[PDB]
């Protein structure tokens, strides 16, 4: 599944045995409900930038 | 950088100004908030390690403004593989002596994991290089941080739409070719080792390194990258690892 469209994942994807995919996240962000979605647990999370996150 | 435009303050947070005896060296990108990544060919003829720094916030030269922060380059880190004055694993990872903070002006680039990288970020077109490099072939360096957004393309696709020198270095799995070959746009000397950074889905990535090109923006020519994803393991490894006494160490790679 990851190899097509990431497997749907935000950020990070792992195929798992026939049909299962796990989507994961860089630290500094968390895994929302929906299995692909990324959100952020930190202030600064990696690869956003504060100026235009807060505009 | 030629071609491009000043990135408005903070809006590359993670692009890092290398000096040493306080002359501009070469850019760089954060990852987190004690390791930098550059190009390895940066550090060819450097003889006074103790005098190499990492600035981050960095965006006028001619000013400071309170958001610098100042860093001594602790380790640098080099593959095994790179031969000093040539073009191959240019690739180069740093440790600061002690970690920056982060801020609305300072702020990491994500390293992605290798499948991420090789599967989904290769593939979009367009991403962000950035430097006070050369604002054109032969010409100053830039004041502000530059920036230019440039089209990735296939190696085959490279060589094909490239005028043959025929001297010039081969393209190998561990480069890639991104810019223009109308002589518009490109990254120049003084940008090595700054970030060539891919947006997806919110976020951006690492996914190149400035590190060489037949001069700058030269028609039938594009810039060429170092192709960070070949490295991500690499990286980890080492960041992971405790620190070793001595600057520069050379580690196996793979
Ligand atoms: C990587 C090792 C070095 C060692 C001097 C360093 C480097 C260099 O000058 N990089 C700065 C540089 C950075 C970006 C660009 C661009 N996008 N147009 C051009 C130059 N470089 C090298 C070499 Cl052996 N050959 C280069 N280019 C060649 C093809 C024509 C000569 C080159 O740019
Ligand atoms: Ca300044």
């Amino acid at each position: 599944i990851c190899v097509n469209e990431n497997g749907g994942c935000e950020q990070y994807c792992s195929d798992h045995t026939g049909t299962k995919r796990s989507c994961r996240c860089h630290e500094g962000y968390s895994l929302l409900a929906d299995g692909v979605s990324c959100t952020p647990t930190v202030e600064y999370p990696c690869g956003k930038i504060p100026i235009l996150e807060k505009r | 950088i030629v071609g491009g435009k000043v990135c408005p303050k903070g809006e590359c947070p993670w692009q890092v100004l290398l000096l040493v005896n306080g002359a501009q060296l070469c850019g760089g990108t954060l990852i987190n908030t004690i390791w930098v990544v550059s190009a390895a060919h940066c550090f060819d003829k450097i003889k006074n390690w103790r005098n190499l720094i990492a600035v981050l916030g960095e965006h006028d030269l001619s000013e400071h403004d309170g958001d610098e922060q100042s860093r001594r380059v602790a380790q640098v880190i080099i593959p095994s593989t790179y031969v000093p004055g040539t073009t191959n694993h240019d690739i180069a990872l740093l440790r600061l002596h002690q970690p920056v903070v982060l801020t609305d002006h300072v702020v990491p680039l994500c390293l992605p994991e290798r499948t991420f990288s090789e599967r989904t970020l290769a593939f979009v077109r367009f991403s962000l290089v950035s430097g006070w490099g050369q604002l054109l072939d032969r010409g100053a360096t830039a004041l502000e941080l530059m920036v230019l957004n440039v089209p990735r393309l296939m190696t085959q696709d490279c060589l094909q739409q490239s005028r043959k020198v025929g001297d010039s270095p081969n393209i190998t799995e561990y480069m890639f070719c991104a810019g223009y070959s109308d002589g518009s746009k490109d990254s120049c000397k003084g940008d090595s080792g700054g970030p060539h950074a891919t947006h997806y889905r919110g976020t951006w990535y690492l996914t190149g390194i400035v590190s060489w090109g037949q001069g700058c923006a030269t028609v039938g020519h594009f810039g060429v990258y170092t192709r960070v994803s070949q490295y991500i393991e690499w990286l980890q490894k080492l960041m992971r690892s405790e620190p070793r006494p001595g600057v520069l160490l050379r580690a196996p790679f793979p």
